[PDB]
């Protein structure tokens, strides 16, 4: 139970580092000094604290999509709408708070290029494609439908090849992943290419005795890293 | 309620920074997190977090 | 402004409702300027 | 040889008649003189030559009958600082609260004179506040919240007789005021057209006059 | 007779330095580091080129009021809307273009605390007051009504006490004024307290022979200096 005092720019969090440490892809976020074939320091670098999503016994999972998560909310969103070209890293910090009398492991894992797919449905049709509000869910995220196949015919059983950290309320109450910019191009549109998709999956389902608050939250705190831009557009 | 507030009533103009300390009084077991935000004069109380 | 960022987790025997005390004070750069007297009553 | 006479402190430091207070026999027993360096209907222009100014001031109180007779009365002059309450009536606590400084002199005594320091939260007075006070929004309706900077408030002066029963002698109280340690700043061009409002430089568009006199033609005298 | 190549950040002007150089109040704009009893350097500092107000033979004058001019237009306007506290300097640069066959001197001068006043009238009533759209006219500016007294009982004859530069199409065709932050307080609302008010008044009227493009413009290009802000608010 380390003491907690963490603050930057204007934001201020209260976390710890006494158990789980830090997991990266094997490469810290950095800049580029190439031929491409503005560097905000005093505003963007602030802990944007998302909305605490609840967690029932009969939950299925959740998933956000960077940089869609912020594209419609925040100062970052502003200098994202005006720009067309984008590049950054992220300091995702997923934190759920609950008693010792609760239990239920989670799988915090980052899946780059999360192309999803839904069930063919309707009434009798053959073709359909996921709506804009499922490929770009936004800050609220989207509780997915079929966890076991990650809405892509992709089994969770092997997700651990990607960066992950377990949250077991017995042991761990903290999750921290640092993800670099990962793309075939050093720059891409922040609007039309949702990069990696963060997702939170309960494997060991939440359980409790009766009368123990049936809803333990998941506070998501994230921070961009080493953001970089060049040419700009005009404001309204 | 504060002594500060009362003394200031024996004066007119104030000036300076202020500390506000919150103390929690719950169980050792109860947890949860809350947001405390300061907002400068211009611009009002924000509708949502 | 103070916001319920999270739910309130209450194991089993914790009260679902708890209370918070707020303490306030001025920093060392606090200054006043003009003496003036306020409202009190004082009878015979 | 010297230019000290052309200094601000040689250009302003003269006690002028600013306030004329009438204390008749038969109204309630007091008067309130909101301090305005005006009154002396010459100081405005002499002051409005500048924008930002700074000074402490010495006040002097001359009291007599309208006859000019000197009468054995005992007055109470009271300085009421800004923000502090004003006297509601003759017997409010504003006279005894004593936070508001008080001057007790007879008239047989020579005029009591007192100095008043610079009393603005701002670094200097303003005769011009192009804008609306902090923080001017909308939902106005009221049409006075323009060019008014209350940072220029110097407080108020009040007089008694004293109580409880009103005096017997008709009184007038002359208030004389002089500036000290004056420091002006960014210089304004001097007024040319007649005033209409206080705390506002409006003018009569129908009746504009040339700054100075005029001739019939350029070639004549 | 000089080449013109002046640029910063993104903006780019084309001026000269063959005549008078620069007129200031006697003090370059600077910062502050005291007890008061954010500093954008790589964005605010851009040459905002206003709209060229025209100039007929029978014009009477114009006047803008800083910093209102920019507060509702531009990135500068933005970090003025979000912030409450303000301090900056200005590099006012007026440039009018006309032929040798035109003529008519102007008096470019900056009047700090331009408290103006309108005419009482209408019906025979005594009082009326200038509107918000005349006290804060904005970028478009405002054609003043009564020049000789500057709509304030203020004779032009003595305007030169303030920073000024004459524009005579005979000699010089350019004007450049630098104004520092001037207030009883080191910070004031940029929104509700328009500081110095720029004004441009023709004394020797524009003249030309008939049929010679009777309208010569006044191109105003300005750029902030040593801008300073403090506390910030949230975005819409």
């Amino acid at each position: 139970d380390r003491v907690a005092q963490l603050t930057i720019g204007n934001s201020t969090i209260t976390t710890q580092e006494a158990a789980n440490i830090i997991v990266g892809y094997g490469e810290w976020p950095s800049y580029c000094s190439d031929s491409d074939a503005t560097r905000p320091d005093v505003s963007v670098n602030r802990f944007y604290t998302l909305d605490t999503k609840l967690w029932e016994k009969s939950s299925k999972g959740w998933y956000w999509k960077f940089p869609d998560v912020l594209t419609e909310t925040g100062v970052f969103g502003q200098n994202a709408q005006f720009h067309y070209l984008y590049r950054s890293g992220f300091c995702i910090h997923v934190q759920c708070n609950a008693s010792k009398f609760h239990q239920g492991a989670l799988l915090v894992a980052v899946l780059p290029e999360y192309v999803i797919g839904t069930v063919a449905g309707g009434t009798g049709t053959e073709d359909s494609h996921p709506p804009y509000k499922q490929t770009q869910p936004g800050a609220d995220g989207f509780e997915l439908q079929h966890p076991y196949v990650l809405d892509a015919g992709i089994p969770i059983s092997q997700l651990t090849v990607c960066p992950h950290q377990w949250i077991n309320l017995r042991t761990n109450n903290c999750a921290t992943i640092i993800v670099p910019y990962i793309n075939a191009l050093p720059f891409d549109s922040a609007l039309n290419h949702c990069n990696f998709g963060l997702l939170v999956v309960p494997i060991s389902p939440l359980d409790y005795d009766q009368g123990a608050t049936p809803v333990i939250p998941i506070t998501i705190t994230l921070a961009p890293m080493c953001s970089e831009f060049a040419g700009l557009r005009q404001a309204v | 309620s504060t002594l500060l507030g009362q003394l200031c009533g024996y004066y007119t103009q104030w000036s300076g920074s202020l500390e506000v300390t919150f103390m929690f009084t719950g169980s050792f077991m109860a947890t949860g997190k809350m947001l405390i935000a300061y907002t400068p004069p211009g611009g009002p109380l924000p509708k949502d977090r | 402004s103070i916001w319920y960022q999270t739910n309130y987790v209450v194991p089993i025997g914790a009260p679902n409702t708890a209370y918070i005390i707020a303490l306030a004070a001025a920093q060392k750069n606090f200054t006043m300027q003009l003496c003036k007297d306020a409202s009190d009553i004082l009878q015979t | 040889h010297s230019t000290a006479e052309t200094t601000l402190d040689s250009f302003f430091s003269r006690a002028g008649l600013v306030g004329e207070i009438d204390l008749p026999l038969e109204p309630n027993g007091y008067a309130n003189w909101d301090i305005d360096i005006t009154g002396y209907a010459q100081m405005r222009r002499k002051v409005e030559l500048f924008t930002y100014m700074r000074f402490d001031a010495e006040f002097t109180f001359v009291a007599c009958t309208p006859t000019g007779e000197v009468v054995p009365q005992l007055l109470q002059y009271m300085f009421v600082p800004p923000g502090a309450p004003k006297p509601d009536s003759r017997e409010s606590l504003a006279w005894q609260t004593a936070t508001n400084p008080s001057v007790f002199v007879k008239l047989s005594d020579p005029p009591a004179q007192v100095s008043v320091p610079f009393m603005s939260p701002a670094s200097a007075y303003q005769w011009f506040y192009d804008g609306y006070p902090t923080f001017g929004e909308h939902k106005q309706e009221k049409d006075l919240e323009y060019g008014a900077c209350p940072n220029n408030m110097m407080g108020t002066f009040s007089v008694r007789t004293v109580g409880t029963s009103k005096s017997k002698y008709p009184l007038v109280v002359r208030i004389y005021m002089r500036m000290k340690h004056v420091r002006a700043w960014i210089p304004r061009p001097m007024r040319n057209q007649n005033y209409l409002f206080k705390a506002n430089p409006n003018y009569a568009g129908n009746s504009i006059k040339p700054t100075g006199a005029s001739r019939t033609a350029i070639t004549t005298l």
